């Protein structure tokens, strides 16, 4: 869920307060040969690292359950997974450089979270609140590895709810409710059928269970 | 401290209305104590049952008054600007009564004034004295066709208590509104609102106009009329803690009283909200500052419930709804609680065999 | 969706009836938290052990709210009157709200009679870069989360 | 606020006690090739990196009010960043070097805050001071990054306050008090109006406000 | 701007009444405490559990100060002015301040009936490269904070 995260960025970054020019927004690595090609004002957003978030894993069966509110499939917690992007502001002058950036964390601070409305199809079927932190805490090395330049840039971190489907499948209803047998452990008297739960006791159940 | 302080309850002061020598005329007088009345107003100086009332409230246990005096030689409306008032009496109506100036329609029509001031103020019960020299069938034809009261904020008591009188040094009958009030004060100061302030001792009774059997209390307690009867070894004692009202969901006169004695308390608690948002926060802080009052109720037993849930419930939320009650400025708070019921009757079997 | 499915994000407040706090640097742990009361006791005719635990009083505690350092002295001006034994107004109500995404409360500590008891200023540094700490602990007789 | 900081900073080297000489302050990234052009002694101050203050972060519904006593908006705290500028003196002679690098050492010791006043429109807005630290406390591998060669430099700090403000509305005032509806929890008794708050208590809380 | 808004940086100083210091490195934290009383009742016709918590006393304390000791002995003579039983005057009105961005004192902690009670040398070490630092511990009998 990558294609999603960089289409909500990129969306958010033109449909943001950077209103006023038609600014592009570019996810090809800042390195020095891309940098001595573009002419126009753009706003780099480069992938950097993926990572998985090992702080917000929860482990547990979790029941799926259809229309009749009867549980028919166990699954697993969805695995958070943390995208660092580097975004960065490219033009002619320092100075407007400097403005596009401040334009750019200003756009980007209100937006703690991401609500499920705004995410597209695939993230947004999740109806999971996305985490997007802007800055908030080595840079260059990793200028380095990219083979750029060091320059001021933001720090976007995403939390992706990616899924885990093992999707184990329950077994059917039990309808007919529980026999119980009852006899002796060393077996002395034997074992009887004990009768099981009276329709009466099963009726009241599935009237309770509303 | 009406901008800081949270929800708490509240001492009961009873307004006295009726003629006095000296003082003010039409002035709502705070008085704490005797001395305080005997230097503002004036002593059993004349033929007014006012300070005898005063001197019963205060003999009794009251914490304090707000004496208004309206005509006294040698006025509901001006009680309104006041809140901690509970309770009201009017003493010196049937003084006027007795000398014949005053006839019973006007008295009975002050007396309907007086229930409808009480209606509307919402925080106070009165307290209602009949004609003096009545018989039980007398009493009970008076309450049921010339006088037929029907309110949830008013009590009758109908034998008048004699005390002494200074002044000539003898026995007088007075209106037993003045000493009446007063033993609510000292429930209030002993045993709280939500006990019905029956068995209690009037201090300075002397002696009862006529003694009241169970035969005629049979016939005056249901239909809303609290006597007072003297007991042997038990001396001079209220029996009956009904109010003068119909419904009976509210014939008990703790119920209403414990009910008034909530709201004005929240009400009073509830001061600020005033130009406050209408939003969630205001819910949340109304709610908190109810059920922290009404916790320390629950504690005390005055409610019942195994749990707080059970013996009462605040829903402040969602309630008032955008377009009705919030776009008027307003905040609704809904508060359900679960009083006890007095035993009235207590009622022994003795049998022979064991 | 469900109640379990949407987690919650550090955006805390907090709102004290009377003390005029708008913000907070951080919050200590507040718990809520009981008496466990072990007892044992042998079954009489066969001898086999039986311990049992069972429910005690409730306790109060002590949550404490620490705010970078003003002008402002309402903690001060609190503590005084704490100090001069006037707990008609020092026994105030207060609220610790803690909210998901779209600024919505999700959950409410209500804070019983809250009283601070103790203020205490950062430790003062003349190198030191981060700004001044203040640190208040106030107690409560009870904790109810809502 | 990146540009009104800039604007800031050169309005102090230019105005400041570099009044012998006009000597020229510019953001320019020094690498070799921006060093091996210039031909006059020059201040860099260029932006090295942006970090949020985490341990001045404060969270809470701050109320805003009108003329009329009454609040209407409920934002949140601004968060701080902090901004790095490696500050250089170029010039010919080492010593000429050493000399305005103490010159710019004692023009920006004395300041370590900043008035609102003196402020941009935009930063002054806040009204909220603006701390400053001078070398307040890895270098070569920044050096490295950027491209140039190990100088003397300064690590100026300076402290941002972006708004994050949500700008969330509050409801109504309420004019007419509160009402309490009082009745019995099972509903034995039918629930009351209840009335509401006086005129004169209401006219008494409106008083008291002043 | 409102009192809350202007932040407070680490710039302090001291003033005590008859020693001449002047600067300092650092200061300990400095507590405004109140002793807490619990008590636990149960209602006599109910049952039910109430804690209360009620008021104590003012309690008294002592904040370290660490200088860059130097040849000035002014703790020294205050140490041996309280040594000798000279109470009269060891006792001193002390005075800690921490001002605004514009060196304006904003809040001013009073410190009545101070006397130092302990000096500390620095641990002195042969290839040590920082300055070496003296500790003074001062107890006061009150801590009114202005």
């Amino acid at each position: 869920m990558i294609h999603e995260v960089d289409e909500v960025l990129k969306a958010l970054l033109k449909g943001g307060a950077l209103t006023d020019s038609g600014i592009d927004v570019a996810f090809e690595a800042p390195t020095r040969d891309w940098a001595a090609r573009r002419n126009a004002p753009v706003v780099n957003a480069y992938l950097y690292d993926i990572r998985e978030d090992v702080g917000r894993r929860h482990r547990g069966q979790v029941a799926v359950r259809d229309q009749d509110d009867i549980v028919v499939k166990r699954r697993q917690p969805p695995r958070w997974f943390r995208l660092s992007y580097l975004v960065t502001a490219w033009t002619k002058t320092p100075q407007d450089e400097h403005r596009l950036l401040s334009a750019v964390l200003a756009t980007l601070l209100p937006r703690e979270q991401l609500p499920p409305y705004e995410l597209p199809g695939a993230l947004g079927a999740m109806n999971l609140p996305v985490p997007m932190t802007v800055a908030g805490v080595s840079l260059a090395e990793i200028w380095s590895a990219l083979g750029g330049e060091l320059k001021p840039s933001l720090d976007l971190v995403v939390t992706a709810p990616f899924p885990a489907y093992p999707e184990y499948d329950a077994g059917p209803p039990v309808t007919e409710g529980a026999t119980v047998r009852i006899g002796g452990v060393e077996g002395d008297p034997p074992m009887s059928e004990g009768r099981s739960h009276r329709p009466h006791q099963v009726a009241a159940a599935r009237a309770a269970r509303k | 401290a009406s901008g800081s302080r949270p929800i708490e309850g509240v001492t009961s002061v009873a307004a006295f209305v009726g003629l006095a020598p000296t003082g003010p005329l039409n002035e709502p007088t705070l008085v704490t104590n005797w001395t305080q009345y005997v230097a503002a107003f004036g002593d059993f100086t004349g033929g007014y049952y006012l300070a005898h009332s005063v001197y019963g409230f205060f003999n009794n246990g009251g914490s304090a008054a707000y004496v208004v005096r309206v005509g006294g030689s040698a006025g509901f409306g001006g009680l309104e600007a006041i809140d901690e008032i509970s309770m009201v009496a009017v003493p010196d109506l049937m003084a006027a009564y007795q000398r014949g100036a005053i006839d019973l329609e006007a008295v009975k029509a002050v007396q309907l004034g007086l229930i409808a001031h009480c209606e509307l103020m919402g925080d106070r019960v009165a307290i209602i004295d009949p004609p003096p020299n009545q018989n039980a069938r007398q009493i009970r034809v008076w309450r049921q066709e010339t006088a037929g009261y029907d309110s949830k904020y008013a009590a009758l008591y109908y034998p008048w208590i004699k005390s002494f009188d200074p002044a000539t040094g003898q026995s007088r009958l007075v209106p037993p509104s003045g000493h009446v009030a007063g033993i609510w004060a000292r429930n209030d100061s002993e045993r709280g609102v939500h006990k019905a302030p029956a068995n209690e001792v009037v201090r300075g009774a002397v002696d009862l106009e006529l003694q009241i059997t169970r035969g005629e209390q049979d016939l005056l307690n249901p239909i809303g009329v609290n006597c007072i009867r003297s007991f042997p070894g038990r001396g001079i004692r209220v029996w009956g803690a009904r109010t003068l009202s119909s419904d009976p969901a509210w014939r008990y006169l703790n119920i209403r009283r414990y009910f008034n004695y909530l709201e004005e308390s929240i009400l009073i608690g509830t001061q600020w909200v005033v130009f406050e948002p209408n939003d969630h926060n205001l819910w949340a802080r109304i709610r908190r500052n109810v059920s922290a009052f009404l916790v320390n109720e629950w504690r005390n037993g005055a409610l019942f419930g195994q749990s707080p849930d059970q013996a009462y419930y605040v829903k402040c939320d969602e309630e008032t709804n955008p377009p009705e009650s919030v776009d008027l400025g307003r905040v609704v708070c809904e508060i359900g609680i679960a009083p006890v019921k007095p035993a009235e009757f207590v009622i022994f079997r003795l049998a022979q065999f064991s | 969706p469900k109640p379990e499915d949407v987690l919650v994000a550090p955006n805390f407040g907090i709102q004290i009836d009377g003390v005029m706090v708008e913000y907070l640097n951080s919050v200590s742990n507040l718990q809520i938290e009981q008496d466990v009361i072990r007892y044992q006791q042998n079954q009489g005719t066969t001898g086999r052990n039986n311990v049992t635990l069972m429910p005690g009083v409730a306790k109060d505690g002590s949550v404490q709210v620490e705010r970078g350092m003003s002008q402002s002295s309402v903690f001060t001006q609190w503590i005084n009157d704490s100090m001069a034994g006037r707990m008609a107004t020092a026994r105030k109500n207060a609220t610790i709200i803690v909210m998901d995404y779209e600024d919505n409360p999700v959950k409410r500590w209500n804070l019983r009679n809250a009283w601070c008891s103790k203020v205490v200023a950062g430790t003062l540094k003349a190198g030191d870069t981060n700004a001044l700490t203040e640190t208040i602990t106030i107690v409560f007789e009870e904790l109810v989360v809502e």
